[PDB]
């Protein structure tokens, strides 16, 4: 399935639902109350963290999904030194 | 467990678990040296199973971690140098945690057969990438990042 | 806004994240905004400046559990004819009620619990609901347990699912206890459902001894054993 | 082979391709996902349009750019043509 | 050429792959034997594991030796 994410201001994401699930509150945050009877976007409403770090998480969570358990040289993910503390307080709250 | 939680270390900052993954760490001649051999993966096993901090420091900074991929004879006792470092990386050794001389235990590696056992039981993390890329660029991070964030920017 | 650490008063946003906490463990409807907003509420309470007060949200919730806890059990207490049709009643709007509120916790039990002696919600709501809800209510659950499968034996066919959801209800509390995960249920039911067992057998067996020759006690005992 | 983020507008949907595959994939993808008929969007390349013919490969849009860690951002604009609207992310500390 | 690679038990895996094979499915053979699956025993030789081809003259093409390999699981 695919998985929906907010930001804080808008800029909507849309992530297959077994590579967002590579985060720990995501996992969380999809085993709430609800059946999820829809089961088409389920969207997740990340109030606080903003939308350059949101997308970098989640380029973080397809480079995971591909290089994991990899015999390759697992190439550095880029980040900008601007948008690294930001990324490191959302990798803290979205666990992995 | 009580001894562990009596937070046993020597005067170079070393646990339990440093001396017991150390192949420094001086066995009796008398009697001993013939039976007691270190680093032990039984004796690692046995000291996490009853719950060492695994990611304790010691004065160098290094961890349990950083002092079993020191060991200089990956081939005369491999196992005791496989069976320790996924019994040392299963209740959360930090394997990028970086010591107080900014060395990754990727890089304390010297050894090929320890550097492919870590990579192996290497799992990547945005968390790790980002306090890396943090800490290369020396953002101030006091007072404006989580508390327990700051112990975690000063492992890597 | 942000993730930034700010000075918050864990008065109102304890009492607002109750407002969702406790229709979690009742199995309540609860807002999916409201659920992924009281995420962000935890984290924030939990990195709080400055000071970082998951210590003080761990013992409130504490209280409530154990409050609440103590709620189900004053109730379940009253109806003492049907305490199983009670007991598993409130249990499996605990049980996923629990699960639920370890979700809503996940920051609290990688970033204060584990790494500081201390027990995880989703550990802590079911040892709460042994400690306060079986341990004190055991007797009156077991003999009656026993009670239900041995008219079960004679003739009846009791509630299925009550007797098999309070049952594993022994097994399910200690799920989280890595040594011996089935203590509870190995003294609680198991030895006595198991000496029970014994003596009804005994009898049974006694009373068919004498009613048929060894022809048809061949029969009889395989078929009480095949049932 | 190649990963891309399919950035029309708001959204912005993170999605994994081939070299071989064609426009005519991405659009089926995006169907499902967001319930517009494909001659209501049309697909882009910073500003260079794209048919539904071309591989995904084809278009600049290769495995050393369109690599996971840095997707080539590739722009969608809906019909109700309108202008390929693609607004800027937040402002970096 | 038979090999006597060592194992997590000091045992012994029979590649019987000359020093002009390939690694890609040497392993597989040693691992044939001992039971495990051909990308799943990440040999180490003597110093580093084999990728891709890897032709066995790469290991110095020792004949038997001693390679211990690592159990590396969900790599295949």
């Amino acid at each position: 399935m695919y998985v929906k994410l907010i930001s804080s201001d808008g800029h909507e994401f849309i992530v297959k639902r077994e590579h967002a699930l590579t985060s720990g509150t995501i996992k969380a945050m999809l085993s709430g109350p609800g059946q999820f009877a829809e089961n088409e976007t389920n969207e997740v409403n990340f109030r606080e963290i903003p939308s350059h770090v949101l997308s970098k998480v989640c380029m973080y969570f397809t480079y995971k999904v591909r290089y994991t358990n990899s015999s390759t040289e697992i190439p550095e993910f880029p980040i900008a030194p601007e948008i690294a503390l930001e990324l490191l307080m959302a990798a803290n709250f979205l666990d992995c | 467990y009580n001894l562990i939680h009596l937070d046993p270390r020597t005067r170079e900052g070393f646990t339990l678990l440093h001396l017991a993954v150390n192949s420094n760490t001086p066995v009796d001649d008398f009697h001993t040296n013939d039976v007691c051999s270190f680093p032990n993966a039984l004796v690692t096993k046995l000291l996490l199973d009853c719950g060492a901090e695994v990611n304790a420091v010691d004065n160098e900074g290094n961890s349990a971690l950083h002092i079993i991929v020191q060991y200089n004879r990956p081939i005369s006792d491999f196992l005791t140098l496989h069976s320790i470092i996924i019994s040392l990386v299963e209740a959360g050794a930090h394997t990028d945690m970086t010591n107080k001389q900014n060395k990754t235990p990727l890089d304390k590696s010297t050894t090929g057969v320890s550097e492919i056992l870590l990579k192996t039981q290497m799992k990547m993390s945005l968390k790790c990438l980002a306090a890396r890329a943090v800490r290369a660029n020396d953002i101030n991070y006091q007072d404006q990042i989580p508390r327990t964030l700051e112990e975690f920017v000063g492992f890597h | 806004t942000s993730l930034k650490p700010r000075v918050v008063d864990f008065d109102e946003t304890w009492n607002k994240l109750l407002t969702t906490i406790k229709a979690v463990v009742m199995l309540e409807y609860v807002e999916r905004a409201t659920w992924n907003d009281r995420f962000s509420d935890i984290y924030a309470l939990c990195v709080a400046y400055p000071e970082p007060l998951g210590e003080r949200l761990y013992t409130e919730t504490k209280i409530f559990l154990e409050n609440h806890v103590r709620h189900l059990h004053k109730r379940v207490l009253e109806s003492e004819e049907q305490v199983l049709v009670m007991y598993h009643r409130y249990w499996e709007e605990y049980s996923k009620g629990a699960d639920y509120m370890d979700c809503l916790y996940r920051y609290l039990n990688t970033q204060f619990i584990k790494k500081n002696p201390l027990m995880e919600i989703g550990e802590l709501a079911l040892d709460m609901w042994r400690k306060l809800m079986v341990e004190p209510l055991q007797a009156i659950l077991i003999r009656m347990l026993l009670r239900e499968i041995k008219n079960d034996r004679g003739g009846e066919d009791p509630n299925q699912k009550v007797i098999h959801g309070v049952i594993n209800s022994f097994v399910h509390v200690e799920q989280y206890k890595k040594k011996f995960p089935l203590k509870f249920y190995q003294e609680i039911f198991e030895s006595p459902f198991l000496t029970e067992t014994g003596e009804y057998y005994k009898q049974e067996a006694s009373n068919l001894l004498q009613e048929s020759n060894c022809s048809q006690y061949m029969e009889k005992v395989l078929g009480r054993l095949k049932d | 082979d190649v990963f891309l983020m399919i950035r029309r507008h708001k959204t912005t949907i993170f999605t994994d391709a081939k070299e071989s595959s064609t426009v005519f994939e991405l659009k089926r993808i995006v169907e499902g996902i967001l319930k517009r008929p494909p001659d209501e969007q049309r697909l882009y390349k910073d500003d260079q349009l794209l048919d539904d013919g071309k591989t995904l490969g084809e278009c600049g849009f290769t495995s050393q750019t369109a690599r996971p860690q840095a997707p080539a951002t590739v722009g969608l604009a809906f019909r109700a043509f309108e202008a390929l609207c693609i607004e800027p992310f937040s402002s970096p500390p | 050429m038979l090999i006597k690679v060592k194992t997590l038990t000091g045992k012994e895996i029979e590649i019987d792959i000359e020093p002009t094979d390939k690694v890609e499915r040497i392993k597989e053979r040693v691992e044939e034997k001992e039971g495990i699956p051909p990308q799943q025993q990440r040999l180490i030789y003597s110093g580093k594991q084999m990728n891709d081809e890897k032709t066995a003259a790469d290991y110095k093409i020792l004949g038997g030796s001693v390679l211990h390999l690592v159990l590396a699981l969900r790599g295949g």
